[PDB]
């Protein structure tokens, strides 16, 4: 307001347990203080005034106001600060993610006196967590439906091939599923396009699933992509996929939006299919380290809106400056109580009130020599997608699936007996690749990685 | 390959045409060149759509009467 | 506008948002009889009708200079 | 066959009239050339290979791949280039804009061998423009529906929205609309909070509209916010707003998504309602020059999916270039054929195939002294939203409404005579305010004469 | 991140962009030098790895022909 | 207009790639020029004026105007011309064939100063092709659903019987399908008539199909005729036929119209059946060579509206003056790019924008001695209907089917190895009819044809 | 009607469609005061109200003789 401390920057204020906290990282223009910028971010996310000329006639004041209760500098960087501000609970609709987004990040990111702004974390109170539905099924139910205990699950996207006829698509899916994989994923660009409409794809994929599951003895699946132009078309695809008896479907939660994702999650909860979320068009929002919305915020918003699997990206090829952050927000979406730890990026203590967890999917150019690492790092509750590490085996589709299956079971069976997986990954794989030609060929095609000196 | 086989099979039933006996039958390149030449002739002067097809026809023919006929056509009367 | 080292704070009202009415100078009564005659001297100030303040024009009462919400211009 | 060829950078390739063109501005990592980075952008956003060991299963590819064909560099900036890319037509499905977004800007932005990447323009062929619905109504149809000719339209946003009961909300709306405004707007973040639910607010707003309509004699309106948490709730709110007899609704197309916006646009066409699109949460994507998606691309995607009005932001105080840019895409929202003028940001020639227009909306707390400029920049095909410029008048809400109304029609009349609006704006405003007390009070309150050079 | 010859957008060096590469254990006749207990390819004519095709996909780029972001597939 | 060149006959005009071109063959009354008749045909198909007294108030004209850009004389005939005219794109609705028809051929065919008028071809731009749906499935999908690769497909209409019960109908269908045919077609006069209602026919035909397909091992069908008096009755027949599990249905697209055909094609696309179109009542429109609508225009309009099979008539008994036209039009509905060639009747270059193709059906009094010809004229992407060449075998229904199957496989097997089918048709059939009594009996009564000197 | 060798072109207007007003002869003023008195001499032509043209009766403005659309009769 004036030299009077702005009535929005109140450092002596401690927040209630029914307040939504938010942590921005901001960098201001030359010649502007830090406290003024914090109070201005606080006033932009709510009533856009510092004074009381509009917002005071009788009592309409100090109830719908975002106080800013902390400001500190970032270590290492200069002219860059953290601002913690806290919103009441009465500003937000009950059960809507759209409203929370458009109320926090509505029009503050265009403030002129700020050079750049990033939203690093967020804390939902329990009173607000309990008005959303959450994931349709979760982790334990999703593990019980398919009857897969102990090991992580395997999958193989069919991405390089394009323009495939519906029947050859069904054929490749059959060869993969029969060989020993569990899931199989549509390319995310594949919708009903003139060379391959959707109803034919659904038909032939369903036939392949039934054949392979009948002649193998366990439960197989295929993530059918139900992303559509309208609510009607999308619900129609989903109903037809349920009719054929499919266990799981797929969606894109950033190009289609949050309204469509919430609608689909409620349908899936009513009708008993599992939902796999695919994060596409995300680097447009959370790549640069100085502007945008970090991805852990969107992971939380997805755990609230709905979804059972979520892509989180591997950590086999990162340093501990980012491996830490990824492990942090992988714990943020499996557990039930996460304590504040700034080394892993968690800013606030979040309690999830017995809401189920989602399941992380690790994908993208991985092969057999990575299986020792992924097993321990991500743990049993993870899905592993093998794009090229399966379809490129020297002699077919089914042998590649068999090779990956053998490698996975070797690694997990070895971890059960106490053997290390950082010292003894290579020799585990080599000792296993002696009574099976498939794993021998697969080990010979790719190349050992030798993570570091001896560990990590 | 499909279009080549189709042109070869279409060649015999064009017994009467413009410059038909200048493309021989026992060479595939000349059958394809005749196809291109007849398709280009079904147009008017250049419009950049006839010359493209004449240049396509010249790039596949492999006799000599075909070559000097397509040169008479595309370049100078 | 703004005060400079702290750029956001309004320079015309110094954050008050409201300001003394510039027509009656906070007196609340018209200094002069208007040409129209609707407003007369010593009765009520024409602009503020006696309240003795208005909103500051620069910030339109917000106390904010350059805010995206309010006086974005 | 070797990749020294790159088989994707075809500099002599000229693109067809049924290819979708895209123009990226990228800046690559230290040590990487430019043409390799262009070929890599073309391959990332298609089949992600330079070779033919997969796709050439049975002699069938080179028709589902994009190909870079022009990599000029940027003037002024160094280590940053432009790259033009052409995608075939049979890669996208019809009627779906989520598919276009997913297929172009999918994983390309996560490429590791480039520092930064921005998407500046895009060109849809007519073959693809003709399969979308477009705006529900357009410009001509909505001027005929509302019966307002030869001047911009006037709107007011209600700023003390928080903690205001539904009945006082209705009374404020009635006061504003009775004075002489055309539209009132519902704040962006007011849907169904516990202090003010939506049915209880739609009721009183409709009541106020009916009262004022008859007394004023003008067709009045209030944008009612129908953004909901699901497809079901959204449809319920829209059906109720139609049953009451409301002529226009509102939506947020960047938080709710494109699937919900397309669904709402189809409903609005079938049931004769107009649709106003609010652009919340846009600076998250398109503020910084180095990375993101320029806003004109989203304006094009909006004109395709549906929408009748669109927020575009004032242009009175931008410097230059940054101003001539804005004007640029205003012409991509009203005009049907736009020629390539790189000085105004337009990269490709776009022909819209007789699809209707979209109405710009200028917002941002403008006051009466800005009326001349606006009236001659946007023209008469626009709406002018006023924030504090209407609710802050010393007398009330109805006086502020009449002040803005008088100023606008005064400016319009002088412009008809040919008086230069910018040169004589202060003079035009002064003379009108002489026989009107409200405009005189407003002139003084907003001391900003806003000198015009 | 192998780059062929001079720095480029990492056209994978291991194959110089070929994507496919010669298979290691076949010389001339797609024969198998290796003799193994299973015996399927031990006898001679068919190479164990490439089954006589005389090429495989490159291990560094998985047949993509370039690295960078797309080491994958 | 006057000696001024009519503002409609503009020979210096070249059309844009978003214009719909049309080629009329007209013959004018005695004492009327050609240029004026061309401009008058151009003015009748649109705004019916040459001047600007109605169609100019502010701007709204010179856009919705059909310029005529070419006129030439027909070779051979006297007092007979070709007129090429070109319409804009804004005159036509998006997705409607009814509108295109009633805008081109609406009321020009009644012009008085014209003695006769024929519509020979038409060219749709790609921008208009892409707003229609097209055939439900096409050629490749339709071939993959049934799993029939290599050879053309066989069928046998049951034409001369009329007044059969429903059970004897099912019995004959069973005997035909079991013997070795693929499809079987209803007589097109058969709807629900007092001696044979529709639900009974559907029941018994479905039972026959299930029996024969179960005891043979491949996929069989029967074109059930769903032509009805109303939209409701027709949709009801179609739903019941889907319930029984039928692969394919049938319709008449000229007596029922284009609105009903478009509706049925959208239903078939949603529900996954194939659609067979039967051209009845066509000679009423396109028999005389001087008035009407040539059939290639209706073939294009059907490829746009919807349909997978289409009757096109055989060419075994025609000269190269009409065999050429039929081959030309056959290519117009299978391929994806057809170049202008006036010897085969194609006037304009048409590009189909990756829309699927339809499948030509050759029918009507053909027998075994024709099989060499057909197999190499239509190629192997076609269907062959045998009306009497099957049901009249000297000793039954199933032997006739076996005879036709044997002959077809002999001819196609021979064709692949390189043997000619014009020189060596008869001896191929005779050499095949030595280890099978059925083909011997069939070759006996049916006589050899001896196409020409040695070929064609 | 029509001009004969070219039958379609209107013979009365020669394709003009509009023609000079036959009442005022293109003058735009009434020659005589009307019996009714509503229309007076030298003021406005009664038929065309000063525009000095009307549509040609034979073709009703179309410039077409015998067209199925317009003046079919």
């Amino acid at each position: 307001v004036k030299d009077y401390k702005l009535t929005y920057y109140t450092p002596d204020y401690t927040p209630k347990d029914t307040d939504l906290l938010a942590a921005f990282r901001f960098s201001p223009q030359p010649g502007v203080p830090a406290d003024e910028a914090g109070a201005a971010i606080a006033a932009e996310s709510s009533t856009g005034t510092w004074t009381t000329v509009w917002t005071d006639l009788l009592t309409d004041m100090d109830r719908y106001k975002g106080k800013c209760y902390h400001i500190e500098p970032v270590q290492g960087e200069e002219n860059s600060y953290f601002a913690f501000i806290a919103y009441p609970l009465d500003l937000f609709e009950e059960g809507s993610v759209t409203n929370i987004l458009t109320s926090i990040v509505g029009n503050v990111f265009g403030f002129k006196a700020i050079r750049s702004l990033r939203l690093e974390d967020i804390r939902f109170p329990v009173a607000l967590v309990k008005t959303f539905q959450g994931p349709p099924h979760g982790i334990q139910v999703e593990r019980d439906l398919l009857n897969k205990y102990g090991r992580p699950m395997l999958g193989c996207t069919i991405k390089p091939k394009l323009g495939l006829s519906a029947k050859n698509y069904g054929r490749a899916v059959y060869e993969c599923l029969r060989g020993g994989l569990d899931f199989t994923k549509d390319d995310e660009n594949i919708n009903s396009q003139p060379f391959q409409r959707w109803r034919d794809r659904f038909l032939f994929v369903a036939d392949a699933i039934h054949k392979s599951q009948a002649e193998t003895g366990e439960i197989k699946g295929h993530y059918l992509n139900v992303t559509a132009p309208t609510c009607e078309e999308m619900m129609k695809r989903a109903e037809f996929a349920k009719e054929l008896g499919m266990p799981i479907i797929m969606h894109d939660f950033l190009t289609a939006g949050f309204t469509a994702n919430t609608t689909l999650a409620k349908w899936c909860r009513d009708n008993g299919v599992l939902l796999h979320i695919h994060r596409a068009m995300h680097a447009v929002i959370d790549r640069q380290r100085n502007h945008g919305i970090h991805f852990r915020v969107l992971a939380k918003c997805l755990r609230l809106s709905g979804g059972d699997h979520l892509h989180s990206g591997t950590v086999v090829g990162k340093l501990e400056g980012d491996k830490a952050s990824t492990l942090g927000f992988v714990d943020l979406m499996r557990e039930d109580h996460i304590e504040a730890d700034r080394s892993r990026g968690v800013f606030f203590t979040q309690d999830w009130a017995s809401m189920p967890g989602v399941l992380p999917v690790a994908s993208g150019g991985i092969h057999v020599w990575h299986m020792p690492a992924l097993v321990e790092i991500f743990g049993d509750d993870s899905v592993l997608q093998f794009g090229g590490g399966t379809l490129g085996h020297p002699w077919g589709n089914a042998p590649g699936a068999t090779a990956n299956r053998v490698a996975l079971e070797a690694c997990v069976q070895a971890r059960n007996e106490g053997r290390d997986l950082y010292r003894e990954g290579g020799d585990i794989l080599r000792e296993a690749g002696k009574w099976s030609p498939e794993l021998a060929a697969a080990l010979d095609l790719w190349k050992e990685i030798k993570f570091e000196f001896e560990t990590m | 390959a499909q279009d080549l086989a189709r042109a070869i099979k279409d060649y015999p039933n064009r017994r009467g045409d413009v410059g038909w006996l200048d493309f021989d039958y026992n060479l595939p390149g000349d059958c394809l060149s005749f196809l291109y030449y007849r398709q280009s002739r079904e147009n008017k002067n250049p419009s950049d759509q006839r010359t493209s097809m004449l240049l396509q026809a010249l790039g596949v023919a492999e006799s000599e009467k075909a070559k000097n006929r397509l040169n008479t056509e595309l370049y100078g009367d | 506008q703004g005060t400079k080292p702290n750029s956001l704070v309004c320079a015309n009202c110094e954050g008050e948002g409201c300001v003394a009415c510039s027509q009656c100078k906070g007196g609340g009564v018209n200094l002069i009889d208007h040409f129209n005659g609707q407003f007369k001297a010593g009765a009520l100030c024409w602009l503020c009708r006696g309240k003795k303040e208005v909103l500051c024009g620069d910030c339109n009462g917000a106390g904010f200079i350059g805010g995206f919400l309010s006086t974005f211009d």
